[PDB]
Formats: C-alpha cells, sequence, structure tokens
RNA sequence: CGAAGGUGUGCUGUGAGGCAUGCUGGAGGUAUCAGAAGUGCGAAUGCUGACAUAAGUAACGAUAAAGCGGGUGAAAAGCCCGCUCGCCGGAAGACCAAGGGUUCCUGUCCAACGUUAAUCGGGGCAGGGUGAGUCGACCCCUAAGGCGAGGCCGAAAGGCG
RNA sequence: AGGACCGAACCGACUAAUGUUGAAAAAUUAGCGGAUGACUUGUGGCUGGGGGUGAAAGGCCAAUCAAACCGGGAGAUAGCU
RNA sequence: UAAGGUGAUAUGAACCGUUAUAACCGGCGAUUUCCGAAUGGGGAAACCCAGUGUGUUUCGACACACUAUCAUUAACUGAAUCCAUAGGUUAAUGAGGCGAACCGGGGGAACUGAAACAUCUAAGUACCCCGAGGAAAAGAAAUCAACCGAGAUUCCCCCAGUAGCGGCGAGCGAACGGGGAGCAGCCCAGAGCCUGAAUCAGUGUGUGUGUUAGUGGAAGCGUCUGGAAAGGCGCGCGAUACAGGGUGACAGCCCCGUACACAAAAAUGCACAUGCUGUGAGCUCGAUGAGUAGGGCGGGACACGUGGUAUCCUGUCUGAAUAUGGGGGGACCAUCCUCCAAGGCUAAAUACUCCUGACUGACCGAUAGUGAACCAGUACCGUGAGGGAAAGGCGAAAAGAACCCCGGCGAGGGGAGUGAAAAAGAACCUGAAACCGUGUACGUACAAGCAGUGGGAGCACGCUUAGGCGUGUGACUGCGUACC
C-alpha cells in the first residue's frame, strides 16, 4: 500500500541536507553531534 | 649503523644449517635479507597455461632476520664481533677483537 | 628428555576438599610461611552466544496454462532453434517523468544469489557503450514562500519589515 | 443556468464475502455510491507540543497522542517487589 | 644521517644507485585545484551566474586581478540646498573561521529532603546562551578589627558543626583569626629638586645548558638433546651497562638499545653578563574627587526566611557636609576607633587538555576493556533528532597447494609435495558443555504414576589373584506425590 515517507531525493537534502543543516543553528549543531559520533557522512543525499 | 654488509661472507645465528656460509644477494625494507645457498623453498605457483605455464614448481630464494646475521671471521669457523669505522663514505670493519681494549 | 590449562579412572577424609594415575598439550609453573580481597551461581516476567524438540509437518506470493520435435549441456519440462497452441489486448500495450543507479549490449561463468532446475539472468566476472548550437535544464522575468540591508525587536538562539 | 436525475475517466466507504503466522502495517472480489461542487487534483510551500489542525471524535499531528518522538536532570523516589 | 632505495597490497619494465638531489629526517618557505570564513552576487558538499578596469581580434570572445559586511583613519565626490552633510567612491588597519579542556557574564528548573507541603532544602546544579584569555577572576581599604592591633587577593589544613539564620522545623551555616602554599604593589586629582641611578618587558649579540635531525659503548665458547634452543652441562667472562623490545622454545655476553659520554646549518626554552628602545632609583612640598553618598519607597547579593535588620549591588523619585566635616563598626543613639568613596590598573601560589615529555596501575584480554583491537559508528532501523551489530590470533618462515587423478578441461576429494605438523590447507592455535553419524553387549512385543532408594534371577564386560569390587543391561519386588 501507500506509505508516510516517499522516495525523495530533492525533499531530503532541503531538510537535512549538508548546507540546509549548516544554515541552522541546530542544524549545524546537529553536524558537530555527527563529528562527536564520528558518523562517516553528513549527507544522505548527495 | 652496519654490522654485516654483502661485500664479505656472513654466517647465520639463527635455526638455519650452521656448516653454511655465503654473502648477501638483496636486502629488504623488513629488517631481512637473503644469502646464497643457505635455504630454498619448494614454492607451488599457480599453472594457469593462459597466463603462466611455469612448468611446474618453482623452487625459489627466502630471506632472513638481519639482527642474527653475523660476520664470518674466516679464521675459526664463526662469527665474530669486529666493529665497521672508516673516515670517509661507507664504514667499513676496524676488528676490534685483533686490539686491545680500553 | 614434557610445565600449566582442560579432562578421564582409581584412592582418601564428617565436609568445602585433598591424593595417585591415564588422555590431550607444549608451553609455562612455583612447593611453603606471612600480608590483602575485585573471594563461593540455577532462578532477577535479567543480559549476550549455541543447539534439540516441535517436524519432512506449514509454505513456495490468487484463478493466463505454454506443448512437442530438434539443439546446447555431465545434466533441461523452464534456456537457443522449429512448428503449434493459449491468454491479455484502454493492458497483461506504446511514449514521457519522478525515483533509483553500470542495470544497456557480447563474451563467458555457474560456488553464492533468483527460498529450484538452471545451460537462463537486472546474479558472478570481464570487455564494449552514453556522438546535441536547435531536445528537458540554464537564459530573462518572477507567484506562494524563504532569506533580508540600511532600520527595528530580543540577554540570546531567533525574529519583524 | 443549476450545492440538479443516471453515469465513464476521476474519486471512495457503506453492506456482504475472502483474507487474518497474510501477498499485506489494512489488501482482495462483487455491489451500492461521490462526480461543476460547501468538489477534486498535479507541483512547491506554510501551521508544532498544552502548541497545531478539526462543519470538532480529545479524532488527526509520519503506526505512537487525556498529551507525540529523541536526548538529558536520571542509576530521581518506591515503609513495596 | 646514510647505501640501499623508487609508500603498501606488487610484481616487472623503467629509474637514482653506492660519487657532489638515492631513499629517510631536522630548520624555514614556498606551491596549495574546488567546496568551505569565503569576502562580487546566488546556492546545492564539492555547483551556478555577474561586474569593474585594460588589452587583443575574422573587433565570431578571450582572461588577467580586482569587487563583501561592520567600526575607525585619510582622499575625492555628493541629495533635498548654496556652503554643507546623509548618500557615493578609493586606499589602509581591526574583526570574521578553526582548535582539547578550563574560565567571566546571561537565561534558569524539576526531582530530592522536610517520612506530608508552598517558605526552607535541592541549586545558581541540569541544560541552553553570550564572550574571552593562556589562564579567566580577585587586590593592597570611605576594608578588617576592638583600644590589641591587622594592612591585598587566591589556594590548602583549620577556626566550626561554634556564631548567625531557621515553619524555634527539616536543616543551611559563617566571620574574627591561627598554621601553611605563595609574597610587587602603584598612579591620576600636580609641581619642583635628584638623574637618568632601582625594576620589568621587548629587541641586536655573547656565555652556560637543554629541546628539535644523532653514533659510540664490556663479555659466550664448546658439547649434548631437538627438525629447530635465548635450554641442560661444563664452566668462562663482563656489569656505573642483568631495562623494555626484537631475533625460530627461557639472551647479562646476537640486534635496536642501557649505564657512561659528546655535537651543531637553522629554529628555540631556561639561567649568567651586556648594548639599545620604552618605563624610571632617591628627596620635598601642595592637594584629597558631588547627580552620587545620603533620604523615602522596592528588589538583588549576604550562611542569614520579614524580623527589632546593619552592609554592599540596584529599580525609581529625590539629592549632601567641611573639622563643634563625612563613611563604617550587623537595629538605633552617643562616645570612640578606623577608613575618606564619588578616578584607573595588577603579580601567580589557583583551573585544564586535543598536544609535548617523564613516571605508573594488587589493569583487561575478542561477550573482557570503550558499542567499537577486525576498512565500526561500517552493515542495519527511523521522515528525523537519535538509535546500532557480526567479526582477532596457520607457520619460525609463504615455503599458500604443483604433480598424479575421479569429475563437467568442475565444485568436492584421495594420494602426493612443503613443513615440526596442513588429523596447521588460509573454512588454518589448542579446544570442555550443547549437537549428530559409526560399533558391541542387554532387556525386548499382557500389562498403567516424579522413573529414584533398598532387596535382586538371567546375560554381557572389566578388575582382583582372587578372599561380597566396579561397569553395561535387567525380570520381579520392600519404600516413595518432584524443584525455585
Amino acid at each position: 500500500m501507500k506509505r508516510t515517507f516517499q522516495p525523495s531525493v530533492l525533499k531530503r537534502n532541503r531538510s537535512h541536507g549538508f548546507r540546509a543543516r549548516m544554515a541552522t543553528k541546530n542544524g549545524r549543531q546537529v553536524l558537530a553531534r555527527r563529528r562527536a559520533k564520528g558518523r562517516a557522512r553528513l549527507t544522505v543525499s548527495k | 649503523a652496519a654490522k654485516i654488509r654483502r661485500d664479505d661472507e656472513v654466517i647465520v645465528l639463527t635455526g638455519k644449517d650452521k656448516g653454511k656460509r655465503g654473502k648477501v644477494k638483496n636486502v629488504l625494507s623488513s629488517g631481512k635479507v637473503i644469502v646464497e645457498g643457505i635455504n630454498l623453498v619448494k614454492k607451488h605457483q599457480k599453472p594457469v597455461p593462459a597466463l603462466n605455464q611455469p612448468g611446474g614448481i618453482v623452487e625459489k630464494e627466502a630471506a632472513i632476520q638481519v639482527s642474527n646475521v653475523a660476520i664470518f671471521n674466516a679464521a675459526t669457523g664463526k662469527a665474530d664481533r669486529v666493529g665497521f669505522r672508516f673516515e670517509d663514505g661507507k664504514k667499513v670493519r676496524f676488528f676490534k677483537s685483533n686490539s686491545e681494549t680500553i
């Protein structure tokens, strides 16, 4: 049937994309916490 | 500093054959050397007729650890501590085992 | 020239234990006496790993159904070729897009994958392939909305206009 | 002309049946029905936690919700287990 | 410094060799695509599109070097509007982003305790924000005492579970001051005399010694066992060197090393001496801060709760005195002592880590210790913040699987080679419990409960020199409702 998440790299890159996160205090802090946990990707749209 | 070099005969202080001596053929970055007539290894090798076709086994040379290879004394059938000192370029033997200690 | 660990069989004490002797191992061990606890396992609707039974029992993804002859192969009813049949035919067809990402094609390979057979394959592994002035994007303007100077509000993150 | 009678595309929940360790995170088969509207829809936005949204059920708010989800104070507290 | 190197899986060709760029390293100093402060503007993780000025040419499009924002400095320009200035332009400096932990300021709980709750406790914690230095912060008095006097602050042991506060509850909890660590104080309100005299930093050098590239440094042989010894033995010898580590089973005498000892292109710490620049040793006499202290009203910080509540910040109104003046001394008053505001600054003894170095653990060892020793914050879950594994160790050495063959010119495998061994074949140390095949002996096709414990025929097995001992199996029968 239908899913609550449908595949879209346009809206993923708009909410969770690297520059989109960096352009906000809290998203830039999510990225700072990615670097604290050591996550190998900082974007999953590119 | 050097303690054996490749220009004169060496003897092996490891588990290897104690009745053989030879010169160094080649040196490795692993702290190892290849020596003439001491040791050989069988080496089967992949036949692969359209890419190799080696005619069976290779029977090749094998390296040994450089700390327990020593210079042959050519006098009493054994290894000796001799010292390496020279005024210009490559340091060669000064044979401290044939001189008095101070 | 066989020390610990693990472990069998016998011996021995009221008992936690202690002792002799075989198998395995090939590296480590330490007799005694004095100091010191990170010192006694089956349970916590406890945490993590392994395996039996349930049981060859369930299922193989609806209700279009491929057949025979020949081939290729060690092997084929499913692959290649021939003849023939069947169903869908507003789809079970044709073109465009999002989203995905080497999937295309020939050339081979058959361990694993497609909960099978597999010679097929979007699978393994190579090699080849993506030729634009005009096509879709870009151009130039800009809606909803976002950002936002000078300016304002706010410790501030942030926000108004 | 039409908050009009029937009706494709389009939409969609009411009855019945099948499904229910499924094909299945809600479908399937048949029918009745919504179809110029107080409608529906392609594409991109905007509305947030006692706040949103609601012709208003405390329903819906990414399966969760008399108060969502994650991370912290938190190994809080339990005359009990 | 040095002869073997050109990173590794990785070999070979080619290439430096060994001789004045071989590789490797120390100093400083270039080179540094695009994203990214990102600085023309736009924006999207590595992309997009302009302008200013100059030149070139089929004047079909090339391609330098430059253009941000804010604050300040200068120069030109300039609107209403003359002059001017907002505005515009050009050059320069400062900031911007990053980096572990510490640190000043701002926002500010609930839980918890009060065996119950609001004040009080908890807590200026938790978490978030701003900002900044090598430390941040504090300071030498309108302070603190008590007639004795102190004479900066911070950090430590104490003072003290005392004073004080306190639903006179629960409990919060000092100061004075001692012992100690650690000791730098000054200027402006203003001038001269003295002479550049004390002290500190910076900078050109010098000396002494470390740091960043180092190389020297004493002794062990034989014999046996073993495939191999760093072992046994004979004993021998060194030790200011018996520390790690490495090398084929235990290395004081094999290697990198240690004790012990040096050497210097450039860069640089500590300390001794010196030049220079800046600061200026000593003497003496003036002079003592008025929109802010008080005062009414209200908060904040005080150990300190609304009380009889001082003090210091601070909101608001209001605003002062001169020596028979003023602040304070925890109500208020006097007396008295002490300070005299209304100006500015301050040693590190203290705090801490990504990093640099020395030392250490009665630390763990693949479920340990971090979730993570392993191409792990990977695979994988969610729209997302955020959750989150499996998986190490053949061997001394790659010697790593030829050759002989069955098969599909297979998988899988025997023989065989290597090797100590692959009954070590990379799926590889040695491996108990769980699991499943292989073989032998017994009971074995008419009788019903925790399957054990006693008594026990037959059969089969092992010990014993055997003299009532075990093992396997077991007819039948006395006793018998488990365990947390």
